[PDB]
RNA sequence: AAAAUUUAAAUUUUUUUUUUUUU
């Protein structure tokens, strides 16, 4: 499991994290509630405003996606309610790709919504559960499964995949799932298995992560 | 070049090609787009010419800018698929357009009230072996019926002939006048350019109004 | 090893119980249901206070929510007449301040002060979804004309939980030290906003140096050198 | 105290407008759709392919027209025409990099003048990407096999075509698809479109010169000098065409679906987790918050399926469920306009 | 979105000039201290002054030139603002006037001065060239972008290699990247832009016909520093002692014979920076190559 | 003169009858749906009642108590629109709560009923922001205690408010009132949403059922 | 020697991507 993480690293920032997974670094800020636009305002729930900068290039259509699935997932983490007439801007940067960001965009969208899950832990904001993401993708020639590949095994996979699951009740119960990006070809039968490690899999990765926040977090609280 | 949409590589390029009195004719249609509060659909074809064209409205929406006593009307023209008339060459038909419903609408029944004409040159053949000149009388007969279809206090049944190059927009059964449009033609040939395109409003009017009270 | 928790935890005390709700739980509107929502360490309110006990997260932030009874900053950046707009935080919501809640309560009367003050205040009323409010004079001064304007000095921001530990706790060891060297005057907001003037900027910069480096390094056992070395910093001279 | 609290009811038009929210979950009582329609009631499709192409007549192709296949949509309430074109850039077993797509532009005429939407912005590619998911297309179809215009005897000119095999060529395809009447989501009725259009094109025949006059051109450094290559400039036919290589197997087509959970409160007399899909209406859009959108080609095939999980769980059954009701809807349009 | 600062507040640093202090602790023109580290990638780097953070990136693909210099390679440096680095700033606004204020230098500072040799990109003339691409990140405001930026963007040119090329007509050979090594590039000079930051202690009139020159001059304002700053000034030297830009556009008056004399105390400073980047850049390649034994050795 | 498209010229201004020997004249009033338009023809001038819209012509009178006959046309729709009801002063129009202020209450436009419910709701999408906004005042929520107000003790956001219509203002917003005590608010989900419905325990109190929880709003007549 | 005489300053949001100028 070598990912591994950063809290609290900006300044003038609400929320800030660095999420680091095996070849990808991106970083994530989370300014909010402040002041939302005219335009912006929602009269009953939270406003949210989501950035990411590519590591190349500018934005373009791209990248406009992956935001706009990461907009559908973190709406029901925030308990919208708590905060009306608000506006949260959370600003997301790719720094590394680790994948070919011509040919695939997988383990981005898995590393940012890690990466922007824990900007808001350091931005202490009401949230509603747990959660995690991880890459999972298929082999064309070997017709085998792995969570977590390289470029190179993307570059022979067959169908690449997103899991997005909601963690509570010690972060042990699948509380709903959030994203399921299926990508490549795929079939009724690959897919009940191709949960069933992300089942597993994402716990395990929160099993981990639930330590690290509060060996972040406790000497930064008081005693 | 432009980062918010998709054009391709940019050393691609399209591909090319080398060479190796009369009826027009109308297909009329309203009630057909939900967003909208009044929908007309055109179809024309006359010659070596088959055109298609759709005219929208939005209606009354709110004025964000300030207090008027009445009504304001904002008109589109929009290049649809194949044919692409030139942009400035828009705008002067736009120009054109309004002219003509500011002697129609009543603007003084629509306080602080805007009005939304989005127009789509949607389709046109142009078969043949001043090119939009040959598409403005279509036009106010497309908004009209929208128009009524929004249901809009509107005076009359305003419409324009053409006759060769040259566009006269006709009311009170053509007993007056209220746009007019030429370009180059003859000279003093005005007696008959009344004529011509009266006949095509007294023909045209009557197809609009079979299109709504048969209805 | 401590009650530590997440949002998405199981909420620890049984239903049956009449509890005061501190913050960090969230109680469902929808299904009644209640929960803890926010990030860190719960302190179960001990037993014995009326048979009525109270939960409350330990949460970190820096972006401070408005809410009432809680003295703060505030910088007057607009004459809405009758009634102030006064900022707590860069970026944030501005706040209303009437201009009679004021301990000479006159309506005849309107006062002085500027745009571009600092003021001493208390949130009086304040609704999550409402234009908040705040007094320096209040019913709760009891006739106490406490809070008030300021002058010149220095202000400083500082996190939140920092300040709370500036406000509620004598164990804090920072005012000690301070005092220990010279003497001045100390305004506390809990927007994270400290306000100090002393008799000399000389040793204000070496009160601003401390307060950003201690609330920095954020271990209070540390500040006995810390603190003393930048006078020595300033006493380099 | 028991109190007869007597409430206000209104004409439903009058409440869908107040309440999206309430005024479905009248629905939901009878179990039916504020579009009127039951759970599973889905939307007639009706389409008329190559139309706006000019290779509509096959007879009689006509000369300043550049479109290459055409398709109408009109499903429910909302009419979409696709238009397909193509350019050429000079050009020098089942993994991705064999792999293209085209340039689509979407535009949804929703009455807001502006600049382009978000919304639009997301759709051209997110249509790409599933393509490129799809595997439909490897480059093999767009290499190019020009002719030479052999300056022939009296002045007369004759195309010498090769024919089953110094540069290359690549065709380029692009995509236009207008929305008119946006009701609902979009999306499916965006991928569905370009199926039939993609059907519906033809290549047109490309032909460079015999040899073109536009030759090699040479430029001066501050002494030295360079050398221009010959600029053959590819012409395609005015009449002839082949048409195109599709992995057909692999053709699929869109469907969305939601899952929402019920109050007891909000019945009507003529838990409860009700799985629709043929999403439209906006106080639906508003309101389902889990949902499933899928590709699938009618074999069992899936080019791909897209979760947004943000109200109800999701059992694996409802998957089945919409798995069970993917290769339903999907087959019928296979075979409903047979092209 | 805007900042929000007592006067009284601004009094206080005003006087802090007129007893000869600063809140930072450094000296008046004393500047900060750099950290650079590099990513594993070519044209990789963190780059980090105390609190204010950036990253860039340089890239390379096949283009072909322009006509207007159709000798020539492409090359172009994109400085989009995110307002993650601070929340006063749009949402990649091309169009503010301090990002032009951040952008028209660099532009100087690199494209227009010419550090990089773009006919060195010339791979074939006319059909085939390099397009270069330098994207800059900012992380988090203190002040002192510009300068940053200026760094960041030439440390990454020193660290940016291009794979290996050969030609045939049409056939253009792009080699594998791990059987044929990438290449660096050609640095003409090296640029060191530097800010200067401005406070008069007075009105207009005793900076105006006060004949009393009383106007105090700082490096690197903080960002608290940077908010109630007079007139803006920045300079841009190499190690051969010429003078790259200068731009004072307008703000606070000042006298000539300061500027001078405050662009003297700029040289003695950014050579010392210079030497530091260019051991680093050695040592991290030794490094590199340390590694390389340490990898060959171990294979 | 039954059915009309726009332009059908339908009557002059003035008609006869003969009732009964002595002369009664008609007075033909222009209403919605109507314009007198001049009409030369071969020389001489006439006025004439013009359709001017879509549907059906309908002639009425009414003489205000409180041989000549006055007789309004009126023009109307017949066998979905609101252009033809827009608001006018003194209306009353259904709207929902946009964003309260401490000076005021912003709502937008949604639903005009009619006189002798019958309604007109507004076939508009305010997501695009398209619909007429209007304010009310929060001295002008009743007059009852109309010094010490306390805004949020009768309206929170996205509810539903019987209003009636004070004047236009500006164009940009409304003036509306709510100062009686038979207007008011009309319906809320609890919390704003965040909960289920709510029911007006008085006219000055609401309730929820399943809760148990009131909130204070300034009701309606039930 | 008393008596008394004068003022009053203004509040809550509408827009279209960056080339490219003579060794």
């Amino acid at each position: 499991m070598s990912v591994q993480a950063e809290i609290g690293i900006l300044d003038h920032v609400d929320g800030s994290s660095e999420f680091v997974s095996q070849d990808t670094k991106v970083i994530c800020s989370v300014t909010g509630p402040i002041e939302p636009k005219a335009r912006q305002e929602l009269p009953t729930q939270l406003a949210l405003e989501i950035i990411v900068r590519p590591a190349k290039g500018v934005a373009t259509t791209r990248e406009k996606v992956l935001e706009d699935k990461l907009r559908a997932v973190l709406t029901p983490l925030i308990t919208r309610h708590c905060y009306p007439r608000q506006l949260c801007q959370i600003t997301c940067q790719i720094l590394e790709s680790g994948e070919d960001e011509a040919e695939f965009s997988l383990r981005e969208l898995s590393c940012c919504i890690n990466a922007a899950f824990l900007a808001l832990v350091d931005a202490g904001i009401a949230l509603n559960s747990m959660c995690a993401s991880i890459p999972i993708a298929i082999i064309k020639d070997t017709s085998d499964i792995i969570v977590d590949p390289t470029a190179e095994q993307l570059k022979i996979s067959l169908s690449v995949h997103t899991l997005a699951l909601e963690f509570v009740n010690g972060g042990k119960v699948v509380k709903n799932v959030l994203l399921l990006d299926s990508n490549g070809d795929f079939n009724e039968d690959q897919l009940f298995s191709l949960l069933e490690l992300g089942e597993q899999k994402c716990q395990e990765l929160v099993t981990n992560i639930r330590r690290i926040i509060q060996d972040n977090i406790s000497p930064r609280l008081v005693v | 070049q432009d980062r918010r949409r998709l054009l391709g590589p940019a050393a691609a390029k399209p591909m090319a090609f080398s060479n190796t009195e009369s009826e027009q004719e109308l297909s009329l249609h309203t009630g057909f787009i939900e967003n909208c509060n009044g929908s007309a659909l055109v179809e024309a074809r006359s010659l070596g010419h088959q055109t298609s064209l759709i005219s929208a409205v939005y209606g009354p929406r709110s004025i964000r800018g300030s207090f008027t006593s009445q009504g304001t009307i904002s008109i589109q023209l929009k290049n649809g698929l194949l044919e692409k008339y030139n942009t400035n060459e828009l705008k002067e038909v736009s120009s054109f357009l309004m002219g003509i419903f500011n002697s129609v609408v009543n603007l003084s029944r629509y306080p602080k009230s805007g009005i939304d004409i989005f127009v789509y040159l949607t389709y046109d053949k142009d078969l043949t072996n001043s090119q939009i000149s040959s598409l403005i009388p279509h036009c106010i007969t497309s908004i009209t019926l929208a128009l009524a279809d929004a249901g809009i206090e509107l005076v009359d049944m305003a419409g324009a002939g053409e006759a060769n190059g040259t566009v006269v927009s006709f009311i009170k059964n053509g007993e007056e006048i209220v746009g007019f449009w030429k370009d180059d033609g003859d000279d003093e040939d005005l007696l008959e350019c009344l004529d011509r395109c009266k006949e095509q409003y007294n023909r045209y009017r009557d197809l609009m109004i079979s299109c709504l009270m048969n209805q | 090893m401590s009650t530590f928790i997440f949002p998405g935890d199981s909420f620890p005390v049984d239903p049956t119980t009449p509890v005061k709700l501190g913050p960090g739980i969230y109680c469902d509107p929808n299904t009644q249901e209640i929960r803890p929502v926010n990030t860190g360490v719960l302190h179960v309110s001990a037993k014995g206070k009326s048979g009525v006990q109270t939960a409350y997260i330990d949460y970190s932030s820096k972006r401070y929510i408005p809410s009432v009874n809680d003295f703060v900053i505030g910088v007057i950046i607009g004459t809405f007449s009758d009634s102030y707009k006064v900022s707590l935080q860069n970026f944030s919501s501005s706040v209303s301040l009437s201009y009679m809640a004021f301990p000479n309560a006159s309506k005849k009367n309107r006062p002085t002060l500027q745009v571009g003050d600092l003021v001493y205040a208390r949130v009086c009323t304040a609704e999550k979804e409402l234009e908040a409010e705040i007094e320096c004079f209040d019913s709760t001064t009891g006739r106490d004309a406490g809070f008030g304007i300021l002058e010149d000095g220095m202000i400083i921001d500082v996190n939140l939980n920092f300040a709370r530990q500036l406000l509620f706790n004598n164990d804090f060891p920072l005012l000690k030290v301070l005092a220990a060297h010279t003497k001045f005057e100390v305004a506390i907001g809990l927007n994270g906003k400290i306000w100090v003037k002393c008799e000399e900027l000389s040793n204000t910069l070496a009160c601003y140096r401390t307060i950003m480096e201690c609330c920095q390094k954020n271990d209070t056992a540390a500040f006995k050198d810390i603190a003393k070395r930048q006078f020595k910093e300033i006493l380099t001279v | 105290e028991t109190i007869e609290i007597h409430p206000i009811t209104f004409p439903p038009e009058v409440l869908a407008r107040i309440s999206p929210e309430l005024s479905l979950q009248r629905h939901l009582s009878l179990g039916i759709r504020p579009c009127l329609r039951k759970y599973e009631e889905f939307r007639d499709v009706a389409i008329e392919n190559n139309t706006l192409s000019r290779y509509a007549d096959a007879g009689n192709i006509d000369t300043k027209n550049n479109i290459l296949g055409s398709n109408v949509l009109k499903s429910g309430k909302t009419i979409v025409i696709t238009s397909i074109t193509g350019g050429i850039i000079e050009e020098t077993e089942d993994i991705i990099a064999n792999y293209a797509s085209v340039y689509p532009v979407v535009e949804v005429e929703r009455g807001r003048v502006g600049a382009c939407t978000d919304e639009e912005m997301t759709i051209s590619q997110k249509l790409h990407d599933s393509i490129l998911h799809s595997r439909i297309l490897p480059k093999k179809a767009l290499k190019v096999k020009a002719g030479v215009r052999s300056a022939n005897e009296d002045g007369t000119f004759s195309v010498l075509y090769p024919d089953e095999l110094k540069r290359k060529w690549s065709y380029v395809l692009y995509a236009k698809i207008v929305v008119l009447s946006r009701t609902g989501p979009v999306f499916d009725l965006c991928w569905n479109s370009l199926m039939y259009a993609l059907q519906s094109v033809k290549l047109p025949r490309a032909f460079i010169d015999e040899r073109a006059s536009d030759l090699r051109m040479t430029i001066r450094t501050r002494g030295r000098s360079a050398t221009i290559r010959e600029t053959y400039e590819i012409i395609c036919d005015q009449t002839k065409s082949v048409p195109l290589m599709i992995n057909a197997k692999n053709i699929a087509f869109a469907s969305n679906y939601g899952i929402v959970e019920l109050d007891p409160e909000c019945q009507l007399q003529n838990l409860n987790t009700v799985l629709i899909a043929d999403l439209d209406t906006e106080a639906e859009e508003t309101s389902i918050h889990s949902t499933i959108s899928i590709l699938a080609a009618p074999s069992g095939n899936y080019k791909q399926l897209t979760l947004m999980g943000g109200g109800a769980k999701i059992t694996p059954e409802m998957i089945k469920r919409s798995l069970l009701l993917s290769r339903v809807r999907a087959d019928d349009l296979s075979t409903r306009f047979n092209i | 979105k805007d900042i929000e600062i007592s006067a009284s507040e601004s009094k206080f640093i005003l006087e802090a000039l007129r007893q000869n202090y600063r809140l930072d602790g450094r000296s008046f023109d004393q500047f900060r201290d750099v950290e650079i580290t590099f990513g594993k990638e070519f044209g990789d780097v963190s780059v980090k002054m105390g609190n204010t953070k950036v990253h860039c990136r340089i890239s390379c693909q096949i283009a072909q030139p322009y006509e207007d210099r159709p000798f020539e390679g492409l090359f172009v440096i994109s400085t989009e603002i995110s307002p993650m680095a601070g929340s006063q700033f749009e949402n990649g606004n091309i169009t503010g006037e301090d990002e032009v204020l951040c952008s028209r230098i660099i532009e100087k500072s690199v494209r227009r001065s010419g550090a990089l040799d773009v006919e060195g990109l010339c791979i074939v003339a006319g059909s085939k060239c390099w397009a270069v691409r330098a994207d800059v990140h900012f992380l988090d405001c203190d002040g002192g972008f510009i300068d940053a930026s200026c760094i960041a963007v030439m440390a990454g040119l020193m660290h940016f290699k291009k794979p290996d090329i050969t030609v045939h007509g049409e056939q253009i050979i792009v080699h594998p990247v791990n059987e044929r090594e990438p290449v660096p590039l050609g640095i003409l000079h090296i640029p060191i832009c530097v800010t200067f930051s401005f406070f008069n202690p007075q009105d207009t009139e005793e900076n105006i016909k006060g004949e009393t020159n009383s106007e105090i001059s700082i490096i690197d304002a903080t960002l608290k520093e940077e908010l109630l700053r007079d007139g803006v000034l920045t300079v841009t030297l190499n190690k051969n002692r010429e003078v790259v830009q200068v731009s004072k556009a307008g703000g606070l008056p000042m006298d000539a014979l300061t500027l001078m004399k405050c662009c003297h105390e700029a040289y003695s400073i950014i050579e010392k920076i210079t030497d530091q980047i260019l051991q680093l850049l050695k040592e991290d390649s030794e490094k590199r190559n340390k590694y390389a034994a340490m990898l060959t050795s171990e294979n | 003169p039954e059915i009309a498209y726009p332009g059908k010229l339908i009557c002059p201004q003035y008609g006869t009858e003969n009732k009964d020997g002595e002369d009664i004249i008609f007075n033909y009033v222009p209403g919605p749906g109507t314009k007198l338009i001049q009409y030369e023809h071969n020389g001489r001038t006439l006025e004439a009642i013009t359709a001017t819209l879509v549907g059906t012509v309908r002639c009425e009178e009414e003489k205000k108590t409180d041989t000549v006959k006055n007789i309004l046309v009126s023009v109307l729709p017949g066998t979905n629109d609101f252009a033809n009801n827009l608001p006018k002063e003194g209306d009353i129009v259904l709207t929902r709560v946009t964003r309260l202020s401490l000076q005021r209450a912003n709502v937008e436009i949604l639903a005009v009923e009619d006189k002798p419910a019958t309604f007109s709701v507004s076939q508009a999408s305010s997501d695009l922001g398209e619909t007429f906004r209007g304010i009310i005042r929060s001295q002008d929520v009743r007059s009852t205690d109309r010094d010490r107000v306390k805004v949020i003790e009768c309206f929170k956001p996205g509810d539903i408010v019987r209003a009636q219509v004070l004047s236009l203002g500006d164009g940009t917003n409304y003036y509306l009132t709510t100062a009686r005590n038979d207007l008011g608010v009309v319906f809320a989900r609890a919390a704003n949403g965040a909960g289920g419905l709510m029911y007006a325990t008085d006219w000055q109190m609401m309730t929820s059922p399943v809760t148990g929880a009131t909130e204070k709003r300034k009701c309606a007549k039930p």
